[PDB]
RNA sequence: GUGCUGAAAGCAUCUAAGCACGAAACUUGCCCCGAGAUGAGUUCUCCCUGACCCUUUAAGGGUCCUGAAGGAACGUUGAAG
RNA sequence: CUCGAUGUCGGCUCAUCACAUCCUGGGGCUGAAGUAGGUCCCAAGGGUAUGGCUGUUCGCCAUUUAAAGUGGUACGCGAGC
């Protein structure tokens, strides 16, 4: 189908600073920066910004497409915060936070504990879940990745760390 | 199961993908029909 | 980075119930240090160590000399060292048989395998069956008779035949130890301990990682 | 008379630098063949004794075209039977280039005697200017 | 004797390949090669003779 | 094998940019050999500083006086052979 | 290709490689609750039975084992038995 990527404008408390190759973006939240395509550059006149390769051929208008979907969630980053919950399914599990140390229980024998790498914060209301808070979509993801790795719900029961919204058909079951 | 053969796409909820060729069947229905050839 | 000295036999100290002490007697007499090197000009860290009574008299001429570089007392042959984070020719030249080192712990003993002189397949493996008696055809011992036919082979080398034996390192590694009288220098461990009386071994604490 | 210049046995030796830290790789070796023999010589009747005299530097920055930066066989084995055979990739290598990559000369020259003549006798290292532990003199 | 000539007469612009070609066009200009060995000895002579054959070629 | 973020392909997607895990396999860690590593490496210490000649003279060739550090030889031997 | 000679099967001894892997290691699906399995992917580090019957290889049987792998090597191996 058709597709485009143009659509990108810069709200309040964001901050842009290009650099060709190199970019960050100043907010709230943060910045942040990342390699992209050398003989390309983006292009910021006013509110919006306008990526642009400078070959017209197959590999081309692409690498624009990952482009300005990868600013976009930056500005939002640094503006609006970027959460992500895990419910703890399953008895004795509960995740309590202890900042860049949340201590797990999740059935295996001992507590394990989940350094935080720098970057994202964390904290269960409830001695049952477990709540990102961060400005990289990007990072906040393995984090989260790892939190559910940790025990992941089977099919059968659920009984795992299933993301909040993680739509399980634990309903698996029977013999014959 | 993860099914080494050389199958198609099939089904409807199916994707296809592209990281080495593998056919897949991908789907939220059952993973019995995923069909990596890997 | 330790000390090394002769084994000279071994005994136990047969506890009531146990004789578990079955250590060997380890002479350890101290070393002389103050000599080692860096980067200018060497390798890395080393420590040469000596420890004997060597006719200082008549027998090694250059080597005394050669001990001079801020030394005291020429001993037999010299060994190297590590890191570690020692001492140096800076305060003394003189090591003992004991520091910081630790206790109690488990140290290693590397002592002078014999040698059986030339050995077979029967001697360096103790395995390979048949007869004698109605044999007086392959007479057991024999290699047992190994190879093929008619066949590229190669004898294949390293294929375990006789060859000989002789004074050759080993290495232990683990053995705890029971006992130690600094000064007068009586380290024990718990058996092992390759050589006879006549070795030198490196006793090294443990390199178990 | 007949024609056919001496071998002066190596008359003349011209000292140079290669770069390496350049980005033509394995290309680089065959400009590095030549000149080991008789390639800018003109006279120097080649095919008897003979070389030159230049020098690689770090040479640690390379990564040939393709996915080369992953592949290349590379095995050293040994007299060892007993199934040895050493394989390690070119990045695998790269972490240490000795007797081989920037030695990618080797394969490229008469072989045998006399061509072992120059061999490795062109110096690599791999760190271009610092301590030059290679002859400091006349050399461009 | 091509082996050398490849060797001395490149170094000064236009390859063997080259080399032979501006030569070629000659109307007794042709000397063969063996003698070719100037290199060696007429060097003046042989990069002289370079320039027979680079301006030569059309 | 698992994934993240992610376009091509208004989603999706483990990949095309880009990050992260991941086995008794591979490199290493442990033990032995190991500078004939002719690419013959390093460091420490010891010893030798008397006269002349003929050449086709920088190549040497040769005589007398010296002979060290060390090695070896012999002998007594060895848990070494 | 060997008939101016390349000694057969099985056993013993001692092996070396392959992977289409028997055990152990890591994964995917399961008509996978768990325990145990089924199958496929990856993986050759190491390990991979004693006997009864028979010339046997093999096989069946008794009893073990984590397991008792398939195959190449002149159906490996008689100037070795």
């Amino acid at each position: 189908s058709r597709v485009a990527k143009a659509p990108v404008v810069v709200p309040a408390g964001v901050d842009v600073k290009i650099n060709g190759q190199v970019i960050t973006i100043k907010g709230k939240n943060g910045e942040l920066t990342r390699t992209l395509n050398d003989a390309v550059e983006v292009k910021h006149a006013d509110n919006t910004l306008t990526f642009g390769p400078r070959d017209g051929y197959a590999d081309g208008w692409a690498q624009a497409g990952t482009a300005r979907a990868l600013l976009n969630s930056m500005v939002i980053g640094v503006t609006e915060g970027f959460t992500k919950k895990l419910q703890l399914v399953g008895v004795g599990y509960r995740a309590a936070v202890k900042g860049n140390v949340i201590n797990l229980s999740l059935g295996f024998s001992h507590p394990v504990d989940h350094q935080l790498p720098a970057g994202i914060t964390a904290e269960c209301p409830t001695q049952t879940e477990i709540v990102l808070k961060g400005a990289d979509k990007q990072v906040i993801g393995q984090v989260a990745a790892d939190l559910r790795a940790y025990r992941r719900p089977e099919p059968y029961k659920g009984k795992g760390v299933r993301y909040a919204d993680e739509v399980v058909r634990t309903k698996e079951a029977k013999k014959k | 199961m993860k099914v080494r053969a050389s199958v198609k796409k099939l089904c409807r909820n199916c994707k296809i993908v592209k990281r080495d060729g593998v056919i897949r069947v991908i789907c939220s229905a059952e993973p019995k029909h995923k069909q990596r050839q890997g | 980075m330790i000390g090394l000295v002769g084994k000279k036999v071994g005994m136990t100290r047969i506890f009531t119930e146990d004789g578990v002490s079955i250590p060997v007697t380890v002479i350890e007499v101290e070393a002389n240090r103050v000599t080692q090197v860096k980067d200018l000009a060497n390798d890395g860290y080393r420590a040469i160590q000596v420890t004997t009574g060597a006719k200082k008299a008549n027998r090694v001429t250059k080597p005394e000399a050669g001990h001079f570089a801020k030394a005291g007392v020429e001993a037999g042959r010299g060994l190297w060292e590590f890191r570690l984070a020692e001492g140096e020719e800076f305060t003394v030249g003189q090591s003992i048989s004991v520091e910081l080192f630790a206790d109690v712990k488990k140290v290693d003993v590397t002592g002078t395998s014999k040698g059986k002189g030339f050995a077979g397949t029967v001697k360096r493996w103790n395995f390979r069956t048949q007869d004698a008696t109605h044999g007086n055809s392959l007479s057991h011992r024999v290699p047992g008779s190994i190879g093929q036919n008619q066949t590229p082979g190669k004898v294949f080398k390293g294929k375990k035949m006789a060859g000989q034996m002789g004074n050759e390192r080993v290495t232990v590694q683990s053995l705890d130890v029971v006992r130690v009288d600094a000064e007068r220098n009586l380290l024990l461990v718990k058996g092992a301990v390759p050589g006879a009386t006549g070795s030198d071994l490196i006793v090294k604490p443990a390199v178990k990682a | 008379m007949k024609t056919f210049t001496a071998k002066p046995e190596t008359v003349k030796r011209d000292w140079y630098v290669v770069d390496a830290t350049g980005k033509t790789l394995g290309r680089l070796a065959t400009e590095l063949a030549r000149r080991l023999r008789g390639k800018h010589k003109a006279e120097y009747t080649p095919h008897v004794d003979t070389g030159d005299y230049i020098i690689v530097l770090n040479a640690d920055k390379v990564a040939v075209t393709g996915n080369k930066r992953t592949d290349k066989v590379y095995y050293h084995h040994t007299g060892h039977i007993g199934g040895i055979k050493q394989a390690t990739f070119e990045e695998m290598i790269a972490r240490r280039p000795e007797r081989v990559i920037e030695i990618a000369v080797k394969g490229m020259l008469p072989k045998g005697p006399l061509g072992r003549a120059m061999f490795r006798k062109l110096k690599v290292y791999a760190g271009n200017e610092h301590n030059h532990a290679a002859q400091q003199p006349q050399v461009l | 004797w091509i082996a050398r000539i490849n060797a001395a007469a490149r170094q000064n612009g236009i390859s063997y390949s080259k080399f032979i070609n501006g030569l070629k066009k000659a109307s007794v200009e042709i000397d063969r090669k063996i003698l070719a060995d100037i290199a060696v000895f007429d060097k003046v002579a042989f990069t002289a003779l370079v320039e027979k054959a680079k301006a030569a070629l059309a």
